[PDB]
């Protein structure tokens, strides 16, 4: 009921090729990506004159001790333009 | 606006010229703001209930603990 | 795909076969009489109980457990009820949820109120039961009734203040144990269980008993008021004494 | 004399039990009753119906009252 | 069709008994006429003649007595058959089968015996309530008398059936009056009921198939069976047809015990055979249909209904035993009511918990609202207790403490009302001092 | 404090839920039944300084047995008292038990 | 390096419930206890006196398993036993004894 | 004086989870319908300062 | 009354039996049941244990007859406390019940429970010494189509003698009258005191059943 604008236009207007979860919730919308193309993606991001995020609130670690990607780390990073936030998470195992 | 902030219409200062003087500045607005919030709620406050509907999220008070049955289970359950 | 509760290695006594029920939606396969009970637990959805225990008879006492069988008239106890092939089982429809809320209002009526010093408490199936499925408020103030304490020898105490009238105790006094001494005596709201020559029960299997009565109303002597349940941990072992 | 004995060190003063013992009964009308004190609340002790067809004292769980039945 | 029964389609001819023994050695001229060929004509046939007929169960429940008897099983088995009568009528205010039992013995018996053979029945017993020693000391006389004459027993009239009958002494309750609740207290347990899915057609008495029936449809089974179907589908109504006798007692006149057809206006029936009441509807304020277990008929319905298992039915109650109760505008219906609820409460036997804690509640509630002592939120917290008492309990103990408040709290809210704001305004009035 | 009904009878009666909500952790207490057949506390310890202030303590108390009278000036000078005793110490609390009486009573309206 | 035991905590004996059931855990089984001369208080010396059963919940034997070799202490995995599911009946309830002998 | 605690509790009473897998196909699909618009791309949240004065606001009182 | 027996001065475990003719009765009673099932038998059994004590039911009989009857004598305890009709509290040579429901309230039930307990010094289940006259109360004993009732259950000479009879359209000097001639005499005539009615129907000429049965 916040930011499904900015949410929609991102993921219409993506290059598809390294998205690998979307989930438009009402708690906060992911993207959850492959660790190969965060960079990418987030210079994507930051970048385009709609979706500009400009701003990188957090970077936590979440830890799974039951899954074989032992790992997660997550950027939760807003929009003060266009007044919106969204969580790109990535997986991370052991080195 | 998380909470009643709406009808709790303030100021919301703004410097021009970021560095010491103008935070320092802003930061005397903002408590002139919050006055006037701090003045704006003990004119509007609905004396009413507080804290919940339901004795499962919200522990019951002393009189119904004490006197009631599920009452005491349910903050025996919550504590 | 669906484990059933814990896992249960169903027998299927005839494999050739075996009814199949819908159980709140996607179907399950079932052995020839099985209950409704067992079939919404191999369905994966447990049913609050009180009065059903695996190892004892049935009784449709507690009512508890009610569902809502469709092809079927309002109101259903699931044991006791046996399965038949395509009855559309329903557990979390308004009608099942309201009597479970009814039914928890009226045991939490005339319940004591002595919780804080009654042990299970942190383990009582009422407790549990009424904290997840019944009502948030009691609409209550008369007097409610109260019976005389009992004592069963050096190992089984019991406040009878809390017996909510399940025979579990009768049941597994009368089938597993082997002496007929425990008994439920009285009428209506006045119903007690209780010998009635204040004998003490002079058999083994009596800590069953301790631990097969839901409410903390017949308790182990020896452990009054030690520690609740959750201040202790539990490690897995054998036996000795016995063979 | 070894619970007092656990917790309790000066033995000048009586023990809590030994008040409670020095307290006589209540010796009720009725059947029922029910153990507060006098207030509802500001003193605890929820209600604790208690019976009273015996021909000795009941306690009351809470603050140990010993409530009597007075007639027959 | 409408009221009014001619004296010779009258059945019990026995109801006041001062010219007519129980044993019948003066008196044979009703039963045992020819048992022996009703007997060896079949059982099919019997279930086929009753089905036809419309025997819908006279004991307040109204299942088609017909599919009742052919649920028992066709093929025969090991383990045998029983039928139980169930006597023990004490819903208050019925006083019918007190004096079938007491004056008309042998058609209890004939009907016994015609109904187990209907059944594929090897033994049948009759419970008889408890504070019934005269009536069961009659009774008994007369199964003496029946055995002595070697009309029931191993050759039972001519044919090769064997039937043995035997009474049962009451004990004193009232839950004794359920089905499975009977079949308990007659095994030598407590008197509690049971769980229906294994309803009493293939696990009954002692695990045997075994049903129970009342006493009025097993005692009207002879007549009905030899007089022919129609002549008793001549009366009534389309699906409700048959001869029942009420038992009106209450505020009247003259309080009565008699047998009339179904379907006869409230107002024929009392201003003809009972006395009018005391007022003509003029002081006539509420109106119990069937037994203690039946909500209220206020004035205005009951002026038009007929009484039947459907017309009733249909407004709201239901005929259940048909003991029809009165009550002038002189008596607190709602201090009835709550006695009514005290009677429930000493008398649920409280297996399972809704109906016993239910029961006690209800009374309490219902003290406090005779006094006056509560609000109108109480009265809804009323309805919604009854509610949850009706919908979820064992068997029909639970909707019988429902029904009475219920239709109290539908049909009579604005006295109701009234008295609790009496009673609100004198409190003000003296706290005030 | 520890509070003690008028009849000189002691409150507590080890329901455990003091100890369950302490978010520090700082109560220890371990019961057994008495002789004449109540339940009571054996030990009953509040090492005072891993217990911070917080107040759940005078909320989780279905008997109001354990409460926080007004007295701030206890500045001993070795820990070990401030780990103040198995019930003992806590128990002479009563010696506000005036004081902290008039609270409750202000304090029965809203809570 | 020490050893562990892996196993499913069976059904508490109180309850009637099962949302605790099946749900592999790793103990290490640390017991080295002794009584603050002080107080009574229950001392220990032992990094892993609780985080075992306390944090360490792990969603199957598998996992568990896994996790453990992988740290390298050496384990030891248990039985998990499940109740039978036998068929039940009011009517067996409400069985016939024969005739008399 | 009317307990209903589901009712009340439309807590636990919330929708299921649900989910989608695509493939390349969909992912044409969807690539081949969508079309942009020079309006409704997002919206902007432009706010501004405006060099106010302090005794305004209620004579400079109210608040 | 109670659930648990509290074992007084000369009742906690005292030999007791039957009689002889009592014996005799016993066997004619068991007689009646497959011999595998005699529970039953226990709801006439205990019974007769009643009218061989004086209303007593004592202990000894309890596990008498749950000897008698080869059950563990927690069965027998359970039956003879669920129902109603049996007491346990030793009341007086004669018992006198009142029954008390609406259709009987409402006729004025009442008036003769208060006159009669009135009359002596008891209080509702309680014992007029000189050990004669208990009374207490009961629910809807059927017939509640007549008249407000009294029933008297007379245990003098045990099982002979003993009888348990109603009697029907009473007021309160009516009441006082017949317990005192039961006092003084033996036995008044019970039934339904002068009946200008017919038993259970109308008054003077019945409306059914004029002058002849015939069958049908
Ligand atoms: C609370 C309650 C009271 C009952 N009272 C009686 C009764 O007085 N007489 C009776 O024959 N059956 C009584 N029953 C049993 C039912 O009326 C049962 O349907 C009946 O015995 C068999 O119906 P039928 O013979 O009319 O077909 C009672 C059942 C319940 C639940
Ligand atoms: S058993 Fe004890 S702790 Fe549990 S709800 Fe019943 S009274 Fe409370
Ligand atoms: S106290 Fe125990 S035996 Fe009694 S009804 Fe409760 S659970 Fe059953
Ligand atoms: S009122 Fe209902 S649940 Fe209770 S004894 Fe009767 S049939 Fe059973
Ligand atoms: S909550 Fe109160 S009485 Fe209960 S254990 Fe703690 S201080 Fe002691
Ligand atoms: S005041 Fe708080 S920190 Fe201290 S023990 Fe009590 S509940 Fe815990
Ligand atoms: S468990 Fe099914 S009724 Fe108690
Ligand atoms: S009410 Fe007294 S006899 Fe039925
Ligand atoms: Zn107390």
């Amino acid at each position: 009921m916040d930011n499904q604008s900015i949410f929609k236009y991102s993921w219409e207007t993506l290059p598809k090729k390294w998205v690998k979860k979307m989930e438009r919730s009402e708690h906060g919308n992911r993207f959850d990506t492959k660790t190969d193309y965060l960079f990418q993606l987030l210079c994507f991001l930051k970048l385009h004159t709609y979706t500009r995020v400009q701003v990188l609130i957090d970077i936590c670690g979440v830890d799974y001790p039951s899954r074989k990607r032992r790992f997660e780390v997550v950027y939760n990073l807003l929009s003060t333009r266009y007044n919106s936030r969204i969580r790109v998470q990535t997986s991370a195992d052991e080195v | 606006p998380y909470d009643v902030y709406d009808q709790l219409d303030f100021d919301v200062p703004v410097g021009t010229r970021g560095d010491c003087y103008d935070r320092y500045c802003i930061r005397i607005e903002e408590m002139r703001q919050s006055m006037r919030i701090i003045w704006q709620c003990p004119n509007k406050i609905p004396s009413g209930m507080i804290k919940a509907d339901d004795r499962k999220l919200c522990p019951p008070s002393r009189c119904r603990m004490k006197l009631s049955m599920e009452s005491s289970i349910h903050h025996f359950e919550l504590y | 795909p669906r484990s059933p509760l814990a896992g249960a290695r169903v027998h299927f006594a005839n494999p050739d076969d075996a009814i199949e029920v819908f159980v709140d939606g996607y179907p399950v396969k079932i052995p020839k009489g099985m209950t409704v009970l067992q079939a919404c637990e191999v369905a994966g959805v447990d049913i609050p109980r009180f009065c059903y225990h695996s190892r004892l008879s049935i009784a449709g006492n507690c009512r508890m457990c009610l569902v809502e069988v469709e092809k079927s008239p309002k109101p259903v106890a699931s044991c006791a009820m046996p399965a038949l092939p395509g009855m559309k089982i329903k557990t979390d429809t308004p009608v099942a949820k309201k009597a479970r809320e009814g039914v928890m209002e009226f045991l939490l009526m005339n319940h004591p109120l002595d919780c804080p010093i009654c042990d299970q408490g942190g383990e009582c199936d009422l407790q549990d039961q009424s904290m997840a499925f019944g009502s948030d408020r009691g609409r209550f103030t008369e007097v409610k009734r109260s019976v005389v304490d009992k004592n069963l020898g050096p190992l089984v105490k019991t406040v009878m203040t809390r017996c909510i009238q399940c025979t579990r105790c009768v049941r597994f006094a009368t089938e597993v144990a082997g002496v007929q001494d425990l008994g439920m005596l009285g009428r209506g709201s006045g119903e007690e269980i209780g010998t009635y020559v204040e004998k003490l029960l002079t058999s083994e299997l009596s800590g069953n008993v301790i631990d097969i009565c839901p409410v903390g109303a017949l308790t182990s002597k020896p452990f009054a008021f030690k520690a609740r349940n959750w201040e202790l941990k539990g490690t897995e072992t054998i036996d000795v004494t016995d063979a | 004399s070894n619970h007092t004995a656990k917790w309790m060190q000066d033995t000048s003063k009586k023990s809590p039990m030994e008040l409670i013992n020095e307290v006589p009964p209540i010796k009720v009308e009725g059947r029922i009753v029910a153990c507060e004190g006098d207030t509802n609340p500001a003193l605890g002790h929820p209600i604790e119906f208690i019976c009273l067809d015996l021909p000795e004292p009941a306690v009351c769980k809470y603050c140990g009252l010993r409530y009597v039945q007075d007639h027959h | 069709h409408f009221g009014g029964l001619k004296d010779e389609d009258r059945i019990f001819t026995n109801l006041y008994g001062l010219h007519d023994p129980f044993l019948k050695g003066a008196m044979k001229r009703g039963d045992w006429y020819r048992t022996k060929d009703l007997v060896i004509k079949g059982t099919d046939w019997i279930v086929n003649e009753m089905k036809k007929s419309g025997l819908r169960g006279r004991g307040g429940a109204g299942f088609p007595s017909g599919l009742k008897w052919s649920f028992m099983p066709k093929v025969s088995d090991g383990r045998p058959s029983y039928l139980v009568v169930n006597a023990d009528e004490s819903e208050p205010g019925t006083c019918k089968d007190r004096e079938i039992m007491r004056h008309d013995p042998h058609k209890l018996l004939e009907g016994c015996l015609i109904a187990g053979v209907g059944m594929r029945a090897t033994a049948a017993y009759i419970y008889i309530r408890g504070e019934y020693v005269n009536e069961r000391k009659n009774l008994e006389k007369a199964r003496q008398e029946a055995y002595a004459a070697g009309l029931l027993g191993k050759n039972a009239c001519g044919s090769g059936y064997d039937f043995d009958v035997h009474i049962h002494f009451g004990a004193g309750a009232y839950i004794c009056g359920e089905e499975t609740a009977l079949l308990e207290s007659l095994e030598g347990k407590q008197g509690k009921p049971r769980l229906k899915p294994p309803f009493p057609a293939n696990a009954g008495l002692y695990g045997c198939p075994t049903t129970v029936t009342n006493v009025e449809t097993v005692a009207v089974s002879p007549t009905i069976l030899r007089r022919g179907p129609e002549w008793f589908a001549g009366f009534g109504r389309k699906n409700n047809a048959g001869t029942k006798l009420f038992c009106v007692s209450g505020h009247v006149n003259k309080p009565c015990t008699v047998e009339e057809e179904m379907s006869i206006p409230l107002k024929e029936l009392i201003e003809r055979h009972c006395g009018g009441v005391r007022g003509g509807w003029d002081n006539l304020l509420a109106v119990i249909p069937g037994g203690s277990s039946v909500p209220l008929l206020p004035k205005s319905i009951c002026d038009d209904v007929l009484m039947d298992y459907d017309a009733l039915k249909a407004v709201q109650s239901g005929l259940g035993t048909a003991a029809v109760i009165v009550m002038d505008k002189s008596t607190d219906v709602v201090d009835a009511i709550a006695r009514l609820s005290y009677f429930y409460k000493h008398e649920s036997c409280g297996q399972c918990t809704p109906c016993r804690e239910g029961t006690g509640w209800l009374w309490t509630i219902m003290e406090r609202m005779k006094v006056g002592n509560a609000k109108l939120e109480e009265i809804d917290m009323l309805q919604e207790l009854t509610k949850q008492i009706e919908g979820h309990t064992i068997c029909a103990l639970g909707d019988a403490a429902a029904w009475p408040v219920q239709g109290l709290i539908r049909h009579f809210r604005p006295e109701l009302e009234r008295r609790i704001r009496e009673n609100a305004e004198r409190e003000l009035l003296q706290a005030t001092g | 404090a520890l509070r003690r009904y008028p009849t000189g009878e002691e409150r507590c009666i080890a329901c455990k839920l003091c100890e369950a909500i302490c978010p520090a952790q700082a109560i220890t207490i371990e019961a057994e039944e008495r002789e004449d057949g109540s339940r009571r506390t054996t030990r009953y310890d509040i090492d005072m300084t891993k217990c911070i202030y917080c107040g759940f303590c005078q909320e989780a108390c279905p008997v109001d047995a354990i409460v926080e009278g007004p007295n701030f000036e206890f500045a001993t000078e070795t820990h070990e008292e401030l780990l103040y005793d198995k019930e003992k110490l806590l128990e002479n609390g009563d010696r506000w038990e005036t004081e902290i009486a008039e609270n409750l009573r202000s304090e029965s309206l809203y809570r | 390096r020490r050893r562990v035991v892996i196993y499913s905590p069976a059904r508490t004996a109180s309850q009637q419930g099962s949302g605790k059931v099946g749900r592999w855990k790793i103990n290490f089984l640390s017991t080295q206890k002794w009584e603050n001369p002080l107080m009574g208080w229950t001392s220990t010396g032992d990094p892993y006196a609780h985080v075992g059963d306390s944090a360490l919940t792990f969603d199957s034997a598998e996992a568990a398993k896994a996790f453990a070799e992988k740290h390298g202490w050496e384990y030891s995995v248990k039985k998990r036993h499940t109740p039978l599911l036998k068929v039940k009946s009011y009517a067996d309830n409400f069985k016939w004894k024969g005739f008399p002998k | 004086y009317d307990i209903k605690y589901f009712s009340r509790d439309q807590r636990r009473n919330r929708p299921p989870i649900r989910r989608t897998v695509l493939k390349k196909a969909d992912v044409e699909k969807l690539a081949k319908e969508q079309t942009f618009a020079v309006s409704d791309f997002p919206p902007v949240y432009l706010n501004s300062a405006v060099e106010e004065d302090i005794n305004a606001i209620g004579g400079g009182y109210q608040g | 009354l109670n659930y648990h027996l509290d074992s007084p001065d000369n009742n906690p475990n005292l030999p007791w039996e039957f009689t002889e003719p009592n014996k005799a009765k016993v066997t004619e009673i068991l007689s009646h049941y497959p011999s595998n099932y005699k529970q039953s038998a226990v709801i006439p059994l205990l019974d007769l244990a009643q009218q061989q004590h004086g209303g007593w039911l004592p202990v000894s009989a309890m596990n008498a007859v749950a000897n008698i009857i080869e059950v563990p004598p927690i069965r027998v305890y359970e039956v003879a406390t669920f129902y109603s009709m049996f007491n346990r509290a030793k009341v007086g040579k004669y018992h006198l019940l009142v029954c008390g429901t609406t259709p009987c309230m409402i006729r004025g039930s009442r008036g003769i429970e208060e006159a009669l307990l009135k009359h002596l010094g008891v209080k509702r289940n309680e014992v007029t010494p000189d050990g004669l006259f208990s009374v207490g109360e009961m629910e809807c004993m059927g017939c509640c189509v007549n008249a407000p009732m009294i029933t008297v259950a007379d245990y003098s000479n045990g099982s002979e003698g003993y009888t348990y009879n109603y009697y029907e359209d009473v007021t309160p000097e009516k009441v006082v009258e017949i317990v005192e001639k039961l006092r003084k005499g033996e036995k008044p005539p019970h039934g339904t005191q002068n009946p200008l009615r017919i038993r259970s129907g109308p008054e003077g000429g019945n409306t059914t059943l004029l002058g002849e049965p015939k069958p049908p």
